[PDB]
């Protein structure tokens, strides 16, 4: 009685990387943390300038 | 009473800290330098030449 | 006397051999009198695909059903008269499905078994009645709220996506179930090939080989044709949710990092590693002096209510890690507690504990390796996911092998910086963020 | 020559702090599972249960 | 808090006649500064005693107040004084000692 | 009060200019302030201590 | 091959000590102490001290730091519990065969060092509280476990947990004394499986002497039969229906095994219709919806009830359990077939057999041997005399039951159900 | 435990700024507040070394 | 919420078109500034309905940050809203008014 419930899809705000069912974030992650954590650094370095 | 945090094992986690010890360590000096800029390390720095 | 390595040379040998279809029949001939005989039913809990959702389930309702070689009780007859022993274990790609029998009685359940190998029937009638019996007893059946707890880790925390597909599968399909299900996809799914001869007792293996030829022979022939794709890795959920309850009286709160599966060589350690995590019972007493840091202080801080190391499975991924409850304060301190105790691990290794679990996984180890049925399906996942079995000295070897420097960095390799799963159940509102929480899920301890 | 367990369902406990408790004691009464809506519960003040530690050689 | 113990526990003798406590009449034990062990070490405490070490500390805050003292005969009885934790104390000196013990280990 | 006196004793000390005892007597009121709390304070804390048998 | 495979060496202590070395070849270590100190031994002078101690192997013993203690047990990380029986409480202790001697040490203290600390045990009180409260709790701890409470009638229901209006009520003078009341060579039994029947006599001969214990098997205990009635209001209605059988070691025991198998129990392969029984075959012709019956042993020396555990919604309680008493009237009847016997010889024999069974249910089975066999009449001898099995007797046996006062338990509202009166 | 939960003074700053649950609808109407404590203490700052000279 | 209370409720309709609540499918009750009368007023409210206003409310918050709306057909339904607390409430406009009363009396 209790198990029926379900999840929506991310796509519409899915970064590209992710698309696929096919492949491993093992890839992916430290690219996208990455990316962002340069962006932070960014902020970082600058800002203590 | 060193001896609480004496022994090999506190002496093992020291083991591990080290080499972030050097790590945070450097943290502080470069940032001594990059803030002061100070003359007396300023000279040694190349192309960071001011002049 | 000869140690535990040479106790485990001196722990007999199993074999394990290759019926000719490309068969599999493996042997622990043993003084078991009685015996678990594995007929071992392979068709596992995540083993299907979408639209096959629930057929596995309803095969298990309909495993014992009734049959045509034997009747449902006459089935009960042979069977039941005999006084055997019938379970389906479901899992990822494979089960189980065990006999317990007078070592004496070896042939007959396996002829048995060679019919529940073949002559399962889907009857108009029960597939009306047996299967109002599956339409009823299924439809309702479902229910189960730990299967919303450890199946909200299953069900939820394990999220339903292809990969990640959930157990049970829709109850518009349990309304929609088909003959199609299983006229063709029994058939359409039911291949023998992966099936598994499972050998476990008092036996004689070349009896074994034996009587494959005799009735379980004649199995594998026909099968293939289409359909077996591989796993397209991807990412499950990833998520939290609150079933929102104020009904929900106390916290039935959980958490897991990565749990076993079929596959990984990393899991070695990582089954070492979490035993250093270990599982904080309720029941258990002794916090004073309990050895999990994190026990400790939820003792002295009777800092929550129950947190147990469950290791949730896939081949090479997973989360093994706490079950919990709590009231309206533990959850942020728990991962405090857990991610820290993690950061804590991923940083602060001592060999002691090492050792310990150590000796945890040698206790367990026989734990295991000790008990009959445990040895039994030990077989069947042994060679079902490794088509080997790791012997007592090889187990022992990388066992053996242990090292905490892998401690260290291999904790970093798998564990480092990621998103596994925490599901409470209840008021999570100690929940915090995965901006939080999962922030936790970060260390400005350094 | 001298005998204490098996019958399959009653209750003696066995308990520890290292291990949680149970009863498994001689006589039945474990067969209840069968019927239909056979839900089952967890997450309000509660207990559960079925740990144990079992590996390898 | 007899002579040597007059002199030098007679510094809580003689000259705790001089530094009060047991011309004060106050409990030995209860001289010690509270701490963590001392406290989870009063935690321990017998009860009957308990309620023993409350009157005498009471009545010290009373003719402390009163910045008063009980006759020099009601002033305690020298030596003649059970250590009153200090098999219960001492004990507790063992106990984190071991915490303290296996801690080390 | 014995290291109150090595106190208003620096007063007084330094109640002179510079002179020929003072030198060595505020010289001195250091090694007290030193020892009259460093040492002679604890060296005190530690004998009374002993004293205490209890 | 092993030097021919050990036999497992029984003996007893000359001092009047159950002197038990299973020679056990096996990798893995299984340390047994039986003790008379299950709850027959108990007294009414206590309550749940069992229970207590029970949990209170972790307590502070004397010359063992509970912490110490603890931190031998918590380092090699090895199974000690002491087992909780009507009969015995068992010191356990699977583990590396290395450690055996630190945990026949440990055991040693554990068995023979309580320090019963004041403090400690006052601590100890609330999770008692917990305990009782795991003892309770849910359909297994509830409709089985609590309707143990509300099925376990006599001093066998003097509980895994204790007494409420005991609660918190225990002494260390009932602990020195309990102990010193119970705990004794009377209790004594030692068994050794893995070890050195020399070693295990060695620390068992530098460490083990005792003695003392006491008297008697109960009111007969008072034979109330009749209702434990309890209203529950259960929702679904869990009552249990009370048959009897025969006593421990009675030459009609393993007759009663039969008649239990007669209506057997639940079965080993699972999802059926309960096919087997005028309990069950006749429950399933007799019964249409969620129902169990099933007979106990209730086992003294002295006396013994097989009853039937029940489970059913309260609408068909008197149609049940009267059909239950009906079938079991029908049953009465004699009527039987041969297969039955032999088929059943079959089902419950093999109870015989897995119920010997396997590594853990080794010894828990074999270790129900390892402790709770105390020799093999073998499956050769006691399967002998489990092939002494003889129908007739369960034919007189049915009869037998039909003849006496039994019991009745409540667990709902009797509106629908029978109040076994008004039978 | 949690220092963040344990420290007296941090006690307060967890109650105030960090620990701090707060509606999660807020919206943009928020930032000058602290931009005027932000200008309050660059005033005082300001200020204050304007004052240093001035 | 029409014509008439399309242009006044349809300040609510077609001016919380421009107001935005029930074209942001609000609660026409929830709209209510909380009050203490307000307060007890939901404590004494159905459940059912709780958890109705409650998935409103949420919802309501969601897009509010997404600072978007539902369809314009998804704006709710015109008129043809239940006026959930009002027989609720307003009995416990009687009740201040009667706590209210005897008070004045
Ligand atoms: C306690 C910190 C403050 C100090 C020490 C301070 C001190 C001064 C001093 C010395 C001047 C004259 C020098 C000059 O005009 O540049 C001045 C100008 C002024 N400051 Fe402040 N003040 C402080 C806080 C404020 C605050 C709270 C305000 C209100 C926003 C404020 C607004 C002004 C204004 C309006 C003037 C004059 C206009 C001008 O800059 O020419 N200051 N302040």
């Amino acid at each position: 009685s209790h198990t029926d419930i379900k999840v929506p899809d991310f796509s519409d705000y899915r970064r590209p990387e992710v698309l696929d069912s096919t492949k491993s974030s093992k890839e992916s992650s430290e690219a996208r943390k990455g990316f962002s954590y340069l962006i932070t650094a960014t902020t970082t370095v600058g800002v203590a300038y | 009473m060193l001896t609480r945090f004496l022994g090999p094992r506190y002496r093992q986690l020291a083991r591990n800290w080290v080499p972030t010890a050097q790590l945070w360590g450097a943290v502080g000096a470069v940032g001594l330098v990059w803030a002061t800029d100070w003359r007396l390390i300023l000279d040694w720095v190349p192309y960071i030449n001011g002049k | 006397t000869a140690t535990y390595a040479q106790a485990l040379q001196s722990v007999p040998e199993t074999q394990v051999s290759q019926l000719d279809n490309g068969l599999r029949v493996a042997s622990e001939q043993s003084s078991q009198p009685t015996c678990t005989v594995g007929v071992w039913i392979d068709a596992g809990s995540r083993y299907e695909t979408e639209k096959n959702n629930g057929a596995g389930y309803f095969v298990e309702h309909l495993a014992f059903k009734g049959t045509k070689n034997r009747p449902g009780n006459a089935l009960e007859k042979e069977v039941e008269s005999m006084g055997a022993h019938l379970n389906a274990y479901s899992t990822r790609e494979h089960t189980a499905y065990y006999i317990k029998a007078l070592s004496k009685d070896l042939p007959k359940a396996v002829e048995l078994l060679a019919d529940i190998v073949q002559n399962c029937s889907l009857e108009d009638s029960q597939i009306e009645k047996e299967r109002d019996v599956i339409l009823q007893e299924l439809q309702e059946n479902d229910t189960s709220m730990r299967d919303v707890v450890f199946n909200y880790l299953h069900a939820t925390a394990f999220q339903g996506t292809p990969l990640a597909q959930s157990v049970e599968g829709p109850s518009e399909n349990v309304r929609k179930l088909s003959r199609a299900d299983l006229t063709e996809y029994l058939s359409r799914h039911y291949k023998a090939p992966r099936m598994v001869l499972a050998a476990a007792g008092g036996l004689e293996h070349r009896q074994l080989l034996d009587l494959a030829q005799k009735h379980f022979s004649g199995l594998s022939g026909t099968y293939d044709e289409d359909a077996v794709p591989t796993l397209t890795p991807c990412r499950f959920t990833g998520s939290e949710i609150r079933h929102r309850e104020d009904g929900l009286p106390l916290a039935h709160v959980a958490i897991a990092v990565e749990g076993p599966g079929w596959a990984n060589p990393d899991n070695v350690a990582l089954q070492v590693a979490n035993a250093i995590i270990g599982h904080y019972d309720c029941t258990y007493g002794g916090g004073m002096h309990l050895s999990s840091p994190l026990a400790s202080v939820a003792v002295t801080n009777k800092l929550c209510q129950s947190f147990q190391t469950f290791n949730i499975c896939y081949a090479d991924t997973g989360l093994l890690g706490a079950h919990f409850v709590c009231d309206h304060m533990s959850i942020d301190d728990m991962m405090f507690v857990l991610q820290g105790q993690w950061m804590r691990l991923c940083t602060s290794a001592t060999e002691s504990e090492v050792v310990r679990g150590k000796n945890l996984l040698r206790n367990a180890l026989v734990s295991h390796l000790d008990g009959t049925t445990p040895v039994c399906e030990d077989i069947g996942r042994s060679l079902l996911t490794y088509g080997r079995r790791i012997p007592l000295a090889e187990w022992e070897s990388r066992i053996a092998e242990v090292d905490a420097r892998v401690v260290r960095e291999v904790c970093s390799k798998y564990f480092y910086d990621q998103c596994p799963a925490v599901a409470g159940f209840g008021p999570i509102e100690q929940l915090p963020d995965y901006n939080r929480i999962r922030s936790g899920m970060f260390w400005l301890r350094f | 020559m001298l005998s204490v367990a098996a019958r399959s369902g009653p209750f003696a406990p066995v308990l520890s702090a290292t291990s949680r408790g149970v009863a498994g004691a001689l006589r039945p009464l474990v067969q209840a599972a069968v019927p239909a809506t056979s839900e089952s519960p967890v997450l309000d003040l509660k207990r559960s249960v079925l740990c144990r530690e079992s590996l390898r050689g | 808090v007899s002579a040597s113990s007059k002199w030098l526990e007679g510094i809580r003798k003689w000259y705790y006649n001089a530094a009060g406590f047991n011309k004060l009449g106050l409990m030995r034990d209860d001289t010690i500064h509270e701490n963590d062990d001392v406290k989870e070490a009063i935690r321990r405490l017998p009860e009957n005693l308990y309620d023993d070490r409350v009157f005498r500390i009471k009545r010290a805050l009373d003719l402390s107040m009163r910045q008063q003292i009980l006759p020099k005969e009601q002033w305690t009885k020298y030596e003649e004084d059970k250590f009153y934790l200090e098999p219960y104390l001492k004990e507790v000196i063992r106990e984190r000692k071991e915490r303290e013990e296996w801690a080390k280990k | 009060w014995i290291l109150v006196a090595d106190l208003l004793t620096l007063t007084w000390i330094g109640g002179q200019p510079v002179e020929h005892p003072y030198i060595i007597i505020g010289q001195l009121a250091s090694i007290m302030y030193i020892l009259l709390i460093m040492v002679m304070m604890p060296v005190a804390s530690i004998i009374e201590n002993n004293l205490l048998k209890w | 091959v092993p030097q021919h495979p050990q036999d497992l060496e029984f003996t007893r202590l000359p001092n009047g000590l159950v002197i038990a070395s299973l020679e056990n070849y096996a990798p893995a270590s299984r340390i047994g102490l039986f003790i008379k100190a299950g709850s027959r031994y108990e007294n009414f002078n206590n309550l749940g001290t069992s229970h207590l101690l029970r949990l209170a192997s972790s307590l502070t013993t004397k010359g063992a730091s509970s912490f110490k203690i603890t931190r031998g047990i918590e380092a090699v990380g090895g199974k000690l519990s002491v087992t909780s029986t009507r009969e015995n409480m068992a010191y356990t202790v699977e583990c590396l065969r290395d450690d055996v001697d630190i945990l026949m040490e440990f055991l040693l203290n554990v068995t023979t060092a309580p320090e019963f600390r004041r403090w400690e045990v006052a601590a100890l009180q609330s999770q008692l509280r917990i305990d009782k409260a795991v003892a309770f709790q849910n359909p297994q701890a509830h409709v089985i476990e609590n309707l143990h409470a509300a099925a376990y009638r006599n001093a066998l229901a003097n509980s895994l947990y204790c007494p409420d209006y005991r609660i918190g009520k225990v002494t260390p003078d009932e602990l020195h004394d309990y102990v010193q009341n119970h705990f004794t060579s009377a209790r004594m039994a030692l068994i050794g499986l893995g070890v050195s029947h020399p070693v295990l006599k060695q620390v068992a001969e530098q460490f083990l002497n005792i003695r003392g214990g006491l008297g008697l098997s109960g009111a007969k205990a008072k034979y109330r039969g009749g209702e434990i009635r309890e209203q529950n209001g259960d929702s679904l209605v869990h009552a249990a229906l009370v048959a009897e059988s025969a006593a421990i070691g009675s030459a009609e025991a393993n007759a009663f095994s039969v008649l239990q198998h007669v209506l057997g129990a639940g079965p080993h392969v699972k999802r059926g219709s309960n096919a087997t029984s005028s309990l069950y075959q006749a429950v399933a012709k007799g019964v249409h919806q969620p129902f169990d019956v099933s007979a106990f042993n209730a086992s003294y020396s002295d006396s013994g009830l097989f009853g039937f555990y029940t489970i059913s919604q309260a609408a068909s309680a008197g149609d049940v359990i009267k059909a239950a008493y009906n079938q079991v009237k029908t049953i009465a009847q004699g009527n039987l077939s041969n297969p039955d016997v032999q088929a059943a010889k079959n089902k419950l024999k093999a109870g015989y057999l897995m119920s010997v069974e396997s590594s853990e249910g080794f010894l828990d089975e074999v270790g129900c041997q390892a402790l709770a066999a105390g020799s093999y009449t073998p499956p050769s001898t006691v399967l002998q005399q489990i092939d002494a099995v003889a129908d007739a007797d369960v034919i007189n046996a049915a009869k037998k039951f039909v003849s006496g006062r039994k019991s009745m338990a409540a667990s709902g509202n009797l509106g629908h159900t029978p109040f076994i009166d008004e039978l | 435990i949690n220092i963040r939960k344990t420290h007296p003074l941090m006690k307060i700053v967890n109650n105030a700024f960090i620990d701090l649950p707060a509606p999660s609808n807020i919206s943009s109407w928020w930032n000058f507040g602290s931009l005027l404590g932000i200008c309050l203490i660059l005033q005082i700052l300001t200020g204050l070394f304007l004052a240093m000279h001035y």
